[PDB]
């Protein structure tokens, strides 16, 4: 257990800033898309 | 039929589902529960048991009555907000607008409910002579204070209206020419669930008279 | 010196409002508190 | 009057005795070739008349007295 | 609410010994907490969905919103 | 006096960090349930119940200052990077009207670009970006910033300064802190906040006037671009530069010392109102401004008694002896106690303190429209609408504060052994007149102000428009107020009670409409910062309205401060504290008895209170005093048009929209509400779709708010229970038991909730109207 | 082509709505300088927009009269990238974060480890549950809990 980290809102808010910056990337990454393309 | 009926339909789905976790929520807990086991020596409608244990409020079978009230009346606003939408784009030629609007909410508040008020809120004005719609313009507004003034009732609960009705007691027993004029019934507060009730019958008045005067006013307004 | 109070258990207090000898004359001869007077005439001079 | 044109001439609720009208209310609710200020009909009561088979005042008054007469006789 | 009147009033857990109704009283956090679930679902998803499409169309762009037809009930 | 201080209470550590809920004792216990956690939360600041040693107290009081004048500075130093990186402020200082300021662009990333506005679009910035309204550019070209690097290195110093009040909160709090007795001496805190802090700080603003702004000013309205002097016009060396911008004096700060102050009569001038070039005060005006308050301020910091080893020094006023001296015979003895209640009790003195930096900020509201300060600025109309919203919203908050903090004094900090027959006391042996009186006049005020709303909304349906409270109708006139703006407008000239004005307080008091140049496309002059403000029906309705809200707000909190201890209902309600949620279903029901749930209503009629107020001011400035002068004989076209009033007898009279529509409800539903609303709700697909995404947003937090606001906590409870039985019937079990929230906390998330969504919804509106016209 | 839908290919209306863009991103392009962070930018929404409206084409996605992709929900493989695809990719991921968070449950229970988290013990929590039906489909084959 590390200081001042493993607390709940400072795991939790980096968690939630960690999803929503690789889901930003993988929206960059498969440039926004809407659906899956299967052709 | 399209997706913004497949939207709303499940806006609608949402409304009675919810409508109904809230009953069959307090049908079944209304004999016992674990924050209150011998609930139904306590009757129907009763305020609390008071603030321990956490605190009671809205404990009671009628007030999940009460508050499915609420989620009942959003949910019936949902189901003729759709109607009354989807009818009034047939009816003006202009069903793109429905199927292009119908799926996100400006367009429920806008292309719907800023753009079918018009003649509605001109039923009567400074500068226009009044018409036929002047009535329903005058229940809209009616029915805006009359659903907020159950917004007192709902929020602002009772020992404040006990204390300041004691002042106002006070008031009467030592203003002369008015103290050898004496009430009967001692003036209280209403009761706590007469409060809840009280805020719900102005809150229902209000929505009904509301929509009732928007939906005539609005389709009557056409032309 | 203003403000007494006579009977301090009883919620009220004794104020040059209240206790001023000429609004004691106006307020205790005002027609519902004028002594002498049957109720009717009382009514009839509040009335008129 | 609504049956000689059903399609323009809108059906009529009740007539209004409103002392607090001023002179625009009264023109307002007053129709074209009306004596007076009205409720215009959003019940559908007149459509329901028509196709239960009403085409005279005369059968909606014997109507009003039918139905006094039965509560009369449930009460 | 006469049913919820009926249950603190007028039922009695005797006379119905294991019927039906006294089931439905001995799982009902599982009616409760389904009904619950059904809420959440259908509250998530559609005001999500709905939320998504203001999103794009404040953004510029009509042809990214979300959009289903019905197929269930157009069959 | 002499500073006592003592050495090192707390050795600085990290232990405390993982052990969260250290300060109280329930909470050292550990998590049990989740109301801890909102426990953890509501405890934090409340350094009462933490210790119960009062000089502990006021340590932790004092780092706290420290610790939030360094936020405030993080705060400050972000906006200054924000005008330092990515800002258009070098050609906005070249075009202030034609040009809208700009500090902020959206990266090219999910499509949020539209938002990203071509009206911002010049050199440097040549994105587009999101259009401010806190007027920061005005500011900044007020004071004399012109370049983008010396805002980098007061962005780079409000940094440093962050630093420095950290420091010194962590130094004054575990290093080397004060005793109780340095607290106590306000006499000295009172001297040296005057003389010092208010007193040398206007002081050296108008040395800054003086020195940088007024030339720098002048060198921008005289017509040269940004190319700048900003170090050769300064100090002793290029004193003569002091001569070449306007004359300075004859030589030097030698006819300061001399006493012949009239040939400074240049630079510190008394000429009056507003300027027609710029629209905004003199900056001479300002100067001279800021130098007699300065010293009136030095003056008011010499006043209370300090004892101390200066010899001679020590004669003035002790403010016991001041306050023991006012005693009256209607006020017994008058202010005896009042000088130990505010050198024991902090919230007493946070009461009166919220009060007056509430009322402040209101008055600040007020007089930043009524004269402009900054150059160029109440033609930026979303910047007028914004500060003088945003400063009534401060307001009403510090004020809801004030009533707060006196009512947690009553519970907490009143002693009956000081306050005996003092102003205090008495006025809690009468408090049934005071409230029952201001219940009376509340009354009073909403029947005759609303009902003549609702009359008017009657008469107009009715076909009535003669019967209307109105300016064609039954007349109210506000001859007092009209008095007072004739007795202002009137007071410059020769002859009058101020005989040596050029021009006036503020032209809003009934002298001439002025405008100024600006582009707007490709257009004339056209732009009225500001016009004259008549009064008429409309205003003697809403400024009852007003009244009235300000007087339901104060009979909530007041009655909230006065039966905080006991009532006749509950004699021990200080045994049960300041925040409780009830006393039980008994004595007819108890719910929000407590003196916190008189603040959590005062909040909404606070909302009340600043909502109707910003909606006189959006609708008064929009209709009367904002607008356009035409090309053809430069007549005056408001933001709304005029409204031709029918009359009831065939014609028509010509009034503005606020004195036409906003006589009734009806006008304000659909004239104001319906009407202005149309750019918020079709702002989607360009730059102001976001504050259509805030303006529904904000309509989803204040209808989730009722949620909590008409429910309570027992349905959620057994509801809860249902959710916890389908958690263990899958081995999903938190050791942190699942809680609903607890009647004052589902109160207080109630009121935020419905504070957030209904301001961000009025604020949406505003600004998503006022960028379009 | 189903009801109320026909597919991109033969939408004359996405037609309309693809040129509307591509035609006003072209003279935004066309009035500005382009060496200065704006044009590049639009360029690249230039590019990104002609492979966006290039891959609704050749998808099926579908749109008929308002020219906008409409999805169809049946479980269909021809749409199966509408609901399937990301239907899969959801209870991965969201039985990845419940596997995990319940995991961290049975494995701490204690009051201290949910507000100050283990990541010793939250982290290979999180790598089970990058792998949770291997773990959680025979404990619903096995039962969890005898509770009324
Ligand atoms: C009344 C209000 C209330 C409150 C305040 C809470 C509060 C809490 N609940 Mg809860 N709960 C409630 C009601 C409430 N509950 C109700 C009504 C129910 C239904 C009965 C539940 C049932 C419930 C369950 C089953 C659980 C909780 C848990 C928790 C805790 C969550 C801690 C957290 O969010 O950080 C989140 C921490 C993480 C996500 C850790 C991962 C972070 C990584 C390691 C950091 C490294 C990532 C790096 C930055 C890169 C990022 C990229 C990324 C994609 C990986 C928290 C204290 C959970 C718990 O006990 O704590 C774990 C838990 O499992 N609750
Ligand atoms: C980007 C799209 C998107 C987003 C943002 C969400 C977001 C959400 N979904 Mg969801 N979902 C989506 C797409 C999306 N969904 C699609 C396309 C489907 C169709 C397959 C679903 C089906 C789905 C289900 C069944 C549920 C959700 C639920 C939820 C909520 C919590 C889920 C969570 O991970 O918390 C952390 C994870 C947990 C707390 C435990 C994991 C539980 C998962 C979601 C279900 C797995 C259980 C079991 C194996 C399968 C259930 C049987 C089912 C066929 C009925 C959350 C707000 C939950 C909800 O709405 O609450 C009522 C929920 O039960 N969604
Ligand atoms: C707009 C206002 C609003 C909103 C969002 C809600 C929302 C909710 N109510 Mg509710 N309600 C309201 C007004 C509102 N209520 C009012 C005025 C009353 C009368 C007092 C009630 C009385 C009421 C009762 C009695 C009950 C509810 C329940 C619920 C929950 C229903 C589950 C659901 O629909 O789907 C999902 C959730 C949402 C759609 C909420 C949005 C959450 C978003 C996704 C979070 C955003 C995250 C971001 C980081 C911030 C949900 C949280 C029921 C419940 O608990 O169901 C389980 C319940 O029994 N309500
Ligand atoms: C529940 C309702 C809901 C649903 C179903 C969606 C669905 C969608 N949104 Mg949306 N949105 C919503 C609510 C919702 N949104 C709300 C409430 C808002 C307001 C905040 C938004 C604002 C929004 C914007 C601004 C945009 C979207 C976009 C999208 C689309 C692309 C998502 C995607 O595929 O990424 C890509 C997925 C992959 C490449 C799959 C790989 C996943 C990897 C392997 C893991 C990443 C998952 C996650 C981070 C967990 C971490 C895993 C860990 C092991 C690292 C998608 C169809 C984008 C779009 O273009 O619309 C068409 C977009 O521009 N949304
Ligand atoms: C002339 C000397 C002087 C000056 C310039 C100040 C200045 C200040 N004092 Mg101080 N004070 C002084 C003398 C002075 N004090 C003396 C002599 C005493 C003891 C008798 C105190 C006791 C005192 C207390 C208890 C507090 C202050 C606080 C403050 C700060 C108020 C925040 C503000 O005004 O906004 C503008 C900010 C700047 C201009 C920088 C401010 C910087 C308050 C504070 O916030 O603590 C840090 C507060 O807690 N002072
Ligand atoms: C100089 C200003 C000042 C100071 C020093 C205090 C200090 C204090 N107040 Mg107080 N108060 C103030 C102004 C001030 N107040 C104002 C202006 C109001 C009117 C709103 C109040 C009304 C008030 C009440 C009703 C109470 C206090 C209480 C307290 C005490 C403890 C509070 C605490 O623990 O922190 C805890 C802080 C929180 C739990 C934060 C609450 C959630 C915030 C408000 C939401 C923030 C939203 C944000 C602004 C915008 C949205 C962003 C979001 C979307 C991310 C503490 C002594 C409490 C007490 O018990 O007194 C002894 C209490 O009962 N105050
Ligand atoms: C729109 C809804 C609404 C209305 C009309 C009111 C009205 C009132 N509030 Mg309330 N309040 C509200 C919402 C509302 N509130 C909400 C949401 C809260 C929760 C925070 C509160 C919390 C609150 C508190 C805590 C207090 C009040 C007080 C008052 C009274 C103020 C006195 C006054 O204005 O004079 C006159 C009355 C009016 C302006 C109401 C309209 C009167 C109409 C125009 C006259 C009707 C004519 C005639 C009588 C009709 C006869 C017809 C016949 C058939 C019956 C007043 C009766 C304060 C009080 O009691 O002080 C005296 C008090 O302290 N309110
Ligand atoms: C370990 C986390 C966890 C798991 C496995 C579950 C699982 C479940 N929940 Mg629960 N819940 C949780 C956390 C969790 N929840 C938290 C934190 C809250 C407070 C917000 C709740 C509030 C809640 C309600 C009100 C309900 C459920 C319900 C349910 C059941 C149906 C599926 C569903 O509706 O998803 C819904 C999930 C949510 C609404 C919560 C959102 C997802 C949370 C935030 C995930 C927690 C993340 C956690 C911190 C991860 C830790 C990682 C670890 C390695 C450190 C299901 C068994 C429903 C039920 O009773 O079904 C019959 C029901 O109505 N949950
Ligand atoms: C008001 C004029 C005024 O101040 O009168 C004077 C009187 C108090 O004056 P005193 O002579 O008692 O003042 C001495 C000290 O208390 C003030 O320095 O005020 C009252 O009567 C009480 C206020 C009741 C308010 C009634 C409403
Ligand atoms: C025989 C008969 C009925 C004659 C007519 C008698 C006559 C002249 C007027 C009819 C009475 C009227 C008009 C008002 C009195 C009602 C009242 C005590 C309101 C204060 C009050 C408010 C505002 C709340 O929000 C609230 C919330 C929750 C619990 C309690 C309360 C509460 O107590
Ligand atoms: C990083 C981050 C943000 C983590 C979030 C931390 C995590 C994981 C969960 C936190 C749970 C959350 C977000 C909320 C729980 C609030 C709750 C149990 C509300 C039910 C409830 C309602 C709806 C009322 O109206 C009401 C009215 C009057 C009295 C009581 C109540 C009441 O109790």
């Amino acid at each position: 257990k590390i200081p001042f980290l493993s607390l709940a809102p400072i795991s939790g808010a980096l968690f939630i800033i960690g999803s929503v910056v690789v889901l930003a990337l993988a929206n960059i990454y498969a440039k926004y898309p809407l659906l899956h393309p299967l052709v | 039929i399209g997706p913004g009926d497949f939207l709303v339909h499940h806006a609608i789905a949402l409304g009675i589902h919810t409508t109904v976790l809230i009953l069959v929520k307090g049908a079944l807990d209304a004999r016992g529960t674990k924050l209150m086991p011998d609930k139904k020596d306590f009757g129907y409608a009763f305020p609390c048991d008071g603030p321990g244990r956490g605190g009671t409020c809205d404990i009671s079978a009628w007030d999940a009555f009460y508050l499915s009230m609420f989620w009942m009346l959003n949910t019936l606003g949902w189901i003729t907000f759709y109607w009354h939408w989807k009818h009034l784009a047939i009816w003006t030629d202009n069903v793109a607008s429905f199927n292009t609007n119908s799926v996100y909410l400006m367009g429920w508040l806008r292309d719907y409910l800023w753009a079918y008020s018009s003649p509605l809120i001109n039923g009567y004005g400074p500068s226009a002579a009044v018409n036929n719609l002047s009535v329903w313009s005058w229940m809209f507004l009616f029915g805006h204070l009359v659903w907020a003034t159950g917004f007192m009732f709902l929020i602002s609960w009772r020992g404040y209206w006990q204390e300041l009705i004691e002042t106002l007691v006070w008031a009467h027993e030592r203003t002369p020419l008015a103290n050898l004029v004496r009430w009967k019934d001692k003036p209280v507060a209403m009761s706590i669930v007469q409060g809840r009730l009280i805020g719900l019958a102005h809150f229902t008045v209000g929505y009904i008279l509301t929509y009732a005067a928007f939906v005539i006013a609005s389709t009557a307004g056409l032309s | 010196g203003m403000v007494s109070t006579d009977d301090f258990q009883v919620g009220t207090l004794l104020t040059p409002v209240n206790n001023s000898p000429f609004i004691k004359f106006f307020i205790n001869n005002l027609p519902i508190n004028r002594p002498g007077l049957d109720p009717f005439f009382r009514g009839l001079e509040v009335g008129m | 009057q609504w049956l000689t044109d059903p399609t323009k001439v809108k059906p009529i609720a009740h007539a209004i005795f409103d002392p607090h009208f001023g002179p625009g209310a009264v023109k307002a609710f007053t129709p074209e070739g009306g004596s007076g200020p009205v409720n215009i009909m959003y019940s559908g009561l007149y459509y329901f008349w028509y196709t239960i088979g009403i085409r005279h005042n005369s059968e909606l008054y014997e109507g009003a007295i039918f139905l006094i007469l039965l509560a009369a006789l449930f009460l | 609410a006469h049913a919820a009147i009926f249950w603190v009033r007028d039922y009695d857990p005797e006379a119905n010994k294991d019927n039906v109704l006294a089931r439905v009283l001995a799982h009902k956090e599982a009616i409760i907490s389904h009904l619950s679930w059904v809420s959440l679902f259908l509250g998530f998803h559609t005001l999500g969905l709905y939320v998504h499409n203001d999103v794009m169309q404040a953004f510029g762009r009509p042809e990214d919103q979300i959009l289903i037809e019905p197929v269930f009930a157009q069959w | 006096t002499r500073a006592t201080v003592d050495n090192n209470p707390v050795p600085t550590s990290i232990e405390k960090w993982g052990k969260p809920g250290w300060f109280e004792r329930s909470l050292a216990r550990g998590p049990k349930t989740t109301t801890w956690i909102w426990d953890l939360h509501a405890l934090a600041h409340d350094f009462e119940v933490q210790t119960s040693d009062r000089e502990d107290i006021a340590r932790k009081i004092f780092a706290a200052h420290f610790g939030h004048l360094g936020i405030v500075f993080i705060w400050a130093s972000i906006f200054f990077f924000y005008g330092a990186l990515s800002s258009n402020y070098a050609s906005w200082i070249d075009n202030p009207t034609g040009l809208r300021p700009s500090a902020q662009f959206a990266i090219p990333v999910f499509g949020q670009e539209v938002l990203n506005d071509p009206a911002t679009a010049a050199k440097g910035f040549e994105q587009g970006g999101i259009v401010m309204t806190s007027g920061l550019f005005h500011l900044w070209r007020a004071v004399g910033y012109t370049n983008q690097t010396q805002l980098l290195a007061t962005a780079v110093g409000a940094l440093v300064a962050a630093g420095l009040m950290f420091f010194g909160g962590w130094f004054h709090y575990h290093v080397r802190a004060p005793k109780l007795e340095w607290f106590q001496n306000v006499e000295s805190m009172l001297n040296h906040h005057l003389a010092g802090l208010l007193g040398l700080g206007s002081l050296a603003w108008t040395g800054h006037l003086i020195h940088v702004a007024l030339p720098v000013n002048q060198m921008l309205d005289k017509g040269m671009k940004a190319a700048d002097i900003p170090l050769p016009h300064e100090y002793a060396f290029s004193t003569e530069a002091m001569g070449n911008f306007f004359p300075s004096f004859k030589q030097g700060l030698l006819p300061f010392f001399t006493g012949n102050w009239a040939v400074y009569s240049d630079f510190l001038t008394f000429k009056g109102g507003l300027n027609p070039q710029t629209g905004s005060l003199w900056m001479t005006d300002i100067a001279h401004h800021h130098l007699a308050i300065a010293v009136m301020f030095i003056i008011a910091g010499h006043m209370y008694r300090t004892n101390g080893p200066w010899n001679p020094l020590g004669l003035g006023h002790s403010i016991k002896e001041i306050l023991e001296a006012h005693k009256g015979p209607f006020t017994g003895e008058g202010h005896k106690g009042l000088y130990e209640v505010l050198t024991t009790s902090w919230h007493a003195q946070l009461a009166i303190n919220l009060a007056m930096v509430g009322s402040l900020s209101i008055i600040v509201a007020h007089h930043m429209y009524a004269m402009n300060p900054y150059p160029y600025m109440g033609i930026d109309y979303p910047t007028q609408i914004s500060l003088f919203t945003h400063h009534m919203w401060i307001g009403g908050f510090l004020i809801v504060g004030a009533g707060a903090h006196a009512a947690i004094f009553m519970v907490r900090d009143y002693d009956p052994a000081v306050n005996q027959n003092n102003l205090l006391d008495r006025v809690l042996r009468h408090r049934d007149a005071i409230i029952s009186h201001l219940n009376w006049v509340c009354l009073f005020l909403g029947f005759h102000s609303f009902g003549l709303y609702v009359h008017n909304d009657t008469m107009q349906a009715l076909g009535r428009p003669g019967d209307m409270f109105a300016d064609w109708g039954i007349q109210l006139q506000p001859v007092f107020a009209q008095w007072i703006q004739s007795v202002n407008a009137a007071a410059f000239g020769p002859n009058s009670t101020a005989p040596w004005v050029s021009a006036a307080t503020s032209p809003v008091w009934g002298g001439n409409v002025l405008a100024l140049p600006a582009t707007v496309a490709g257009e004339v002059v056209q732009k009225i910062s500001i016009a004259p403000v008549p009064l008429g029906t409309a205003d003697f309705m809403i400024h009852h309205i007003h009244a009235l809200t300000i007087h339901v707000t104060i009979l909530i909190l007041l009655k909230g401060v006065l039966f905080a201890r006991s009532s006749r209902l509950i004699p021990d309600k200080a045994n049960l504290g300041f925040r409780f949620p009830c006393d039980g279903p008994g004595r007819g029901g108890t719910c929000q008895s407590s003196a916190w749930d008189h603040v959590f209503l005062g909040l909404f009629w606070m909302y009340n209170c600043i909502s109707i107020v910003i909606f006189h001011f959006s609708w008064k400035m929009q209709s009367d005093v904002y607008g356009t002068l035409n090309a053809t004989t430069k007549a005056v076209e408001h933001i709304v048009p005029s409204t031709d009033v029918l009359l009831g007898n065939g014609t028509t009279q010509a009034f503005t929209q606020f004195a036409a529509s906003s006589v009734n409800i009806n006008g304000w539903l659909r004239d104001f509400l319906w009407a202005q609303a149309a750019p918020v709700i079709n702002s989607y697909g360009g730059p102001s779709a976001a504050y259509g995404l805030f303006f529904l947003g904000a309509h989803f937090v204040w209808a989730f708010s009722l949620m909590f606001l008409f429910s309570g906590r027992g349905y959620w409870q057994e509801l809860i229970e249902s959710i916890v039985w389908a958690h263990n019937k899958l081995k999903i079990v938190p050791t942190i038991q699942p809680r609903a929230l607890s009647i004052t906390q589902g109160r207080a998330v109630g009121v935020a909730h419905y504070l957030l969504g209904g301001i961000v919804t009025t604020w949406a509106f505003f600004i998503a109207r006022f960028l379009a016209i | 082509p189903l009801g109320n839908t026909i597919p991109c290919s033969e939408s004359q209306a996405f037609k309309d709505l693809k040129d509307a863009r591509i035609n006003g991103l072209k003279e935004k392009i066309a009035a500005t300088d382009p060496a200065t962070q704006y044009a590049k930018d639009l360029t690249a929404s230039m590019e990104l927009w002609e492979y966006r409206y290039a891959n609704y084409e050749k998808n099926a996605s579908c749109d008929k009269d308002s020219g906008q992709p409409h999805l169809i929900v049946d479980g269909r493989l021809s749409h199966a990238g509408d609901f399937i695809i990301p239907s899969i990719l959801f209870l991965w991921l969201a039985g990845a974060l419940g596997w995990a968070g319940r995991d961290y449950l049975l494995k701490t229970q204690n009051a201290m480890d949910e507000i100050l988290i283990d990541f010793s013990k939250a982290v290979p929590s999180l790598v089970l549950g990058l792998a949770w039906p291997l773990f959680a489909i025979p404990q619903i084959l096995s039962g969890a809990i005898r509770d009324n």
